[PDB]
């Protein structure tokens, strides 16, 4: 016995599926017409919307 | 070798493809016999010989 | 000028054009920078020679021009040299992972170990060999390792250098093991060793008298793990130099700020002169990497 | 495509300078009120030791001006300290002048090949000799088909062994004099193999043996020093 | 000529270690063939005392003086005799000038001051330059020491010449 | 401004230049005496006592004498083994004979041939080239490998059924060929050796592959020596004096430093990897430019 | 090729007004996303107490830089520069510029200044911008802080205190700075410590390895250059060992695992210096605005 106790602590993580309830029209979201840009490349062309 | 241009060009049959696992999870864990995955817009379908 | 047309003396079957059509946006070396070119000087097959020198292939490849492979259509190739600065895309077959942030260099390819020896093009005797596109730290690592191989191995019998290079030729870089095929000494490698020895002699000479004893001071002050390894290395070098006790340093007499500025600026010049042996300039700066690690978009 | 640079140039340097094929270089002067001067490379010719004394006499007899005088003074201060002062800006388009971001003297021009490579990059090379009194800065302009920088440095060491042993002789003989580098490689662009014409030049009613470079595409390079 | 300056400087550098004085030698058609000279890889040398058989082995005799016992397994002392023999030889600096010359005239083409008592015009077809180092153990040197000389070619063959050091120093050392 | 050593070394020059000789008067080479060498400033002393030079001469005599007394050991080994059997040597080499032929004259030719070989021995002989590969490190390693290899027990059927399989085809001998009618001996003969399938006798062949045919010539005689240092001495008719070469009367270190196969250091032109195909030698040219 | 960078936090219109004065200046971002949170913008993610300056230079060497273009109601329109094309960069650096200068980007030294970036900050976030300094000033200030790091161990005496007091004060055309000392609380920061110890040990292994390696190559064909190399090292040995005990007995035999470790250690310790050895240029100017508030500069890199 070394003459002192040892408290061991430990993180545990669990895969847990929650469930959430909200009131009817609790928040309010504001959206737009989404914009899009034409990023150019040599063989391709990407579009970020 | 299976010409995937023949798959990318021919008209196919519309199917609600339903399997339980994720697509990439079935893919990288090799449930199937031959895969062909491109992450962009591969132009290899466009040239015919 | 820009778009470079190549040809083929032999016909391509459907298999040949099929394995060519998956080589789009692959970088191939061209030695000539001319327009109506021919396929035998295309690639490295005219320049590849086993038991001739990897460093020769390295020097000629870094002297060679580079171009991008796009749009075969049957007995036509359409090589296009990438302009300096504009974003392009690349497609590498070299079994080495990439990164969205690092830089690239171009090296003559090594054997990975499975030994496939089929780069998906062969015309009779003629084959296609593609230069490996390698991320910058692996590139300077293999450069410095062949430099240590050339610098160490002089005037030694085969067994001691064999025991050195069985563990020196292997490089494990991001879960991938590579070995250098042809480490054979060269007159060009001799002039690299010449520049190396002159540069390290010059940084031995004009270094300050306090920097020659600085690690002794930090040894007497502080003990850290890398400092413990540094004291191990330096005291082993000292006892290989002298069995006497290395004395403690006192107040340094010649303290002069302009002197330190001048001698350390010349020192930085000489370290640049030594590092430019192994520090290769970049060829590609990554904008994006594909998730299957096959293709990328690089800005050069 | 061209990047414009407009310049207010005094009349004390307009000798040998009305032609388009001129390169102005912003050197840091010893005097602090202009803080720099846009010297011509033909003024780097007269200071140089590799050139002929006849062209030096021509450059003396064409540049009897106080501006070129004081510029020669401010470049004659630092022994081999030119690469810590000299900084280029590109070729003159038309002379108060415009500059982009080509004529050259016959003597300082050199090559190490048979000039049959089609694409040919051009470089400036200073060398610092120390077997003179203090320092002989030799200017050189080099067209060559080589493209990679380091093998150009290796063939420069193969061609300038006298300068290297003179450098290390200066290092072993004068310990209190600490030299930085033998010289500087810096590219300026590239030409084709055909536009190099060894021809004549007449300016300020004075005669000159010139080499003109027509299709010179310009690209600014860094002052990459070398030993 | 160029190895002579470096070898003089290097034997001045290592003189505290081995006490070997340098010895600049030149050789001609009278010793080796031109085909032997045009591809000569390197030269070896070993200073042997009149009583001590090497400088790489132990001075007071060695355990290799016991005779070879005609054994199959370890042929002659095993590999310990072999790397002791690799230790007993030393490499020297080395240059070859294949085109013919005359060292009086040729050393006048280089910047040296050729100051000889008489100009004996000696001509040679190919001049190979080297510099060995013979080991005085202390400052004192004995004349009965000998100095060996290997010439090694890329095929692996070698030629072996030795001579006792008094013959190098008959009139040179008695002059001092 | 300190003068660098190359300048006053250049202006110093040479005091004198003279030739020297080897011991056997075969090699003349020239020494150079710079006045600016530190050997001039080392003021070192010099002495040559007579018993020291006498010890030098006796050491050089032994260093010369090693291979010659080895040859003498071989010769009286032959003499002792011909005295041992009584003089009736058997046949070891495959070649037919004729009964109606006088063997007294080929016996006399054998005596004259071994005499002429004793007159014409050499430091470069058959047995020296035989035992020079024995001095290597790989010789000891392969000696251990053969001593575990041939002295390996008979295998059980388990490794015959599941263990990996097992593998010494022909020998590489050296030979002296003494030709009595022309009084010319031969020192270095490389020869391939094998055994006949029908009989255990030996068959010798050229290193290209040609059959060696000197055994039919009656006037000639031959000495064979093996890489494991066995010994044959064949007069025509295939009959062979057979023994081993004795070397216990010679010191280890004298034989080890007098001649020895050499392991190479790495220089310009060879691979750092062992056993790779070598490119062209450097070969400094008196015909081309130096470049 | 434009980037959007939004803020999660509430911003005032006065915050926009004190933001829009930095209209065309460089920011660093660690990697290029099309939409990026503002917590990755600026060096605030890296700057702390115990890293130091050389960490900021090393992670700035590979941080991709981006000019700012426009400010919107919540998001910022950034524009990534391209090689060879001209742009407009404002001189937020502490040194004035002139036409034809070569510009490099170095991390700022006045962390938490009296200006506090003209009070542009947030809750546990101060937006910090890297200095754009001319190349010769950049390289000399790197050398100055490095030799400040060398004398930081021996700060006992007073003439070294006067020497480093000279070292803080810098001089330039109408520019003077008090460079902050990397030693704080009588200890050096870790990055300056490892940089300077690696530099000094590279000098040490060079001085004790160059003789055996110039011998190893000088057994081959020789020239005047290796001769004068050996003579220079003889000058160093004859001015070096004037008080050391004689017969140090350096051997010509040394086991291979020593010298391959020596060479690889020398190479990795010089290899970790090239963030501060090479000064990778990023800009040169083709025209300077009056009062040097901005400049039309051409991008390099």
């Amino acid at each position: 016995h070394p003459g002192f106790a040892l408290t061991a602590v430990r993180t545990d993580t669990f895969e847990v599926d929650m469930l959430l309830y909200s009131g009817k029209s609790c928040t309010s979201v504001i959206i737009n017409n989404p914009i899009v840009t034409k990023e150019e490349r040599d063989i391709s062309t990407t579009y970020h919307v | 070798m299976e010409n995937w241009s023949a798959l990318e060009l021919l008209p196919k049959v519309g199917i609600p493809t339903d399997f339980l696992t994720h697509v990439k999870t079935s893919a990288g864990e090799e449930m199937f016999e031959a895969l062909r995955i491109y992450y962009g817009d591969d132009p290899e379908r466009y040239n015919i010989h | 000028e820009a778009n470079i047309f190549c040809t083929f003396d032999h016909k391509l079957s459907i298999a040949d054009v099929g394995k060519l059509t998956k080589l789009v946006a692959a970088v191939v070396p061209i030695p000539q920078r001319l327009h109506l070119i021919k396929h035998y000087q295309l690639g490295l097959h005219q320049f590849v020679d086993h038991t001739r020198g990897y460093v020769r292939l390295r020097g000629l490849l870094r002297n060679m021009t580079l171009t991008l492979m796009r749009r075969v259509e049957g007995n036509q190739i359409l090589l296009h040299v990438p302009t300096h600065g504009l974003l392009y895309t690349v497609l590498n077959t070299g079994p080495v992972t990439w990164e969205k942030g690092d830089a690239l260099c171009v090296l003559p390819p090594l054997f990975h170990g499975p030994l496939a020896r089929e780069n998906l093009l062969t015309l009779g005797q003629w084959e296609l060999v593609l230069p490996w596109i390698v991320p910058m730290p692996l590139a300077l690592e293999i450069n410095q390792r062949l430099l240590i191989m050339g610098l160490f191995s002089l005037d030694r019998s085969y067994e001691e250098v064999k025991a050195a290079v069985q563990q020196l030729q292997t490089i494990t870089f991001r879960d991938a093991t590579f070995t250098i095929p042809d480490p054979v000494i060269d007159q060009h490698l001799l002039i690299d060793m010449k520049t190396a020895c002159l540069s390290m002699s010059m940084v031995a000479n004009l270094a300050s008298e306090l920097t020659m004893t600085y690690v002794r001071k930090l040894a007497l002050e502080d003990s850290s793990m890398l400092l413990v390894k540094c004291q191990e290395l330096l005291m082993r070098l000292d006892r290989e130099r002298s069995v006497g006790e290395p004395r403690t340093p006192a107040r340094p007499q010649h303290v002069s700020p302009d002197d330190e500025i001048a001698r350390l600026s010349a020192l930085f010049v000489m370290l640049r002169q030594l590092d430019d042996l192994i520090r290769e300039q970049v060829v590609f700066t990554v904008c994006d990497v594909s998730p299957d690690n096959k293709s990328a978009t690089c800005i050069f | 495509q061209a990047l414009t640079a407009r310049f207010f140039v005094p009349e004390g340097l307009v000798e040998f300078e009305a032609q388009p094929g001129a390169l102005l270089i912003r050197m840091e002067t010893g005097c602090d009120s202009p803080r720099h001067l846009y010297i011509s490379l033909y003024l780097l010719g007269i200071r140089a030791s590799n050139v002929s004394a006849s062209t030096r006499c021509l450059l003396e007899s064409v540049y009897t001006a106080s501006a070129a005088r004081a510029a020669l003074q401010w470049l004659d201060l630092g022994p081999h300290l030119l690469h810590r002062r000299l900084e280029t800006l590109g070729c003159v388009k038309t002379v108060l002048l415009t500059c982009v971001m080509l004529m050259i003297p016959k003597d300082m021009y050199l090559t190490w090949e048979e000039t049959r490579g089609r694409l040919q990059y051009v470089y400036l090379i200073i060398v610092y000799d120390y077997d003179g009194p203090e320092t002989r800065p030799g200017i050189y302009v080099l067209t060559s088909s080589i493209a990679h920088w380091q093998t150009l440095v290796d063939v420069a060491r193969g061609k300038f062994a006298r300068e290297r042993c003179s450098f290390v002789n200066r290092r072993i003989t004068r310990p209190r004099q600490i030299p930085l580098c033998t010289g500087v490689i810096q590219k300026l662009g590239w030409c084709l193999a055909d536009d190099i014409h060894t021809s004549f030049l007449v300016h300020k009613e004075l005669k000159l043996s010139v080499v003109r470079l027509d299709n010179f595409s310009v690209e600014l390079g860094d002052f990459r020093e070398f030993v | 000529m160029e190895t002579h300056l470096y070898s003089d400087l290097a034997f001045e550098a290592r003189f505290a270690d081995d006490e070997q004085l340098p010895l600049h030698l030149v050789l001609d058609q009278e010793v080796l063939s031109n085909e032997e000279a045009e591809t000569l890889r390197y030269v070896y040398y070993r200073n042997v005392d009149s009583a001590g058989r090497s400088t790489g082995r132990a001075p007071g005799g060695d355990e290799d003086d016991a005779p070879a016992s005609d054994d199959a397994e370890d042929a002659v002392g095993g590999d310990r005799a072999f790397d002791r023999e690799r230790r007993t030889w030393q490499r020297a600096c080395f240059r070859v000038l294949p085109r013919p010359l005359e060292l009086l005239d040729y050393l006048r083409q280089s910047g040296l001051t050729v100051t000889l008592e008489k100009e004996q015009r000696v001509r040679m077809f190919y001049a190979v330059f080297t510099t060995l180092g013979l080991r005085c153990p202390d400052n004192r040197l004995s004349g009965a020491q000998t100095l060996h000389l290997r010439l090694v070619w890329p095929d692996g063959s070698y030629r072996d010449w030795e001579f006792l050091a008094r013959d190098l120093l008959r009139e040179e050392m008695e002059a001092n | 401004d300190e003068v660098a050593r190359t300048d006053e070394w250049k202006g110093a020059g040479v005091s004198r230049l003279r030739e020297v000789w080897d011991v056997q008067h075969r090699v003349r080479l020239r020494v150079l005496w710079y006045v600016n060498s530190f050997w001039r400033s080392r003021e070192l002393s010099y002495d040559d006592h007579e018993v020291e030079l006498y010890r030098a001469l006796d050491a050089y005599r032994a260093r010369i004498a090693v291979e010659y007394v080895l040859i003498r050991a071989v010769r009286d080994e032959i003499y002792a083994v011909l005295r041992r059997d009584g003089g009736a040597l058997p046949q070891r080499f495959a070649c037919h004979v004729s009964r109606n032929m006088s063997w007294r004259v080929v016996w006399e030719l054998c005596r004259h041939a071994l005499a002429l070989w004793m007159d014409w021995a050499d430091v470069r002989s058959c047995i020296i080239k035989a035992l020079t590969p024995r001095l290597s490190r790989g010789a000891a390693a392969a000696a251990q490998r053969a001593r575990r290899q041939r002295e390996r027990s008979a295998p059980k059927p388990q490794e015959l059924l599941f263990g990996p399989r097992n593998e010494p085809a022909e020998q590489t001998w050296y030979a002296d060929v003494v030709r009595c009618v022309r009084a010319q001996v031969d020192l270095g003969v490389e020869v391939r050796a094998a055994r006949c399938p029908r009989t255990g006798l030996w068959i010798v062949r050229d290193r290209r592959g040609r059959l060696r045919r000197w055994l039919s010539q009656p006037e000639v005689c031959v000495l064979y020596v093996t890489p494991d240092l066995d010994f044959y001495w064949v007069l025509p008719g295939g009959f062979a004096v057979s023994s081993r070469v004795t070397l216990h009367g010679l010191a280890q270190r004298a034989l080890r430093d007098r001649f020895q196969n050499f392991e190479a250091v790495l220089a310009r032109g060879m691979h750092v990897e062992a056993g790779r195909q070598e490119p062209e030698t450097p070969r400094v040219s008196g015909r081309r430019l130096p470049f």
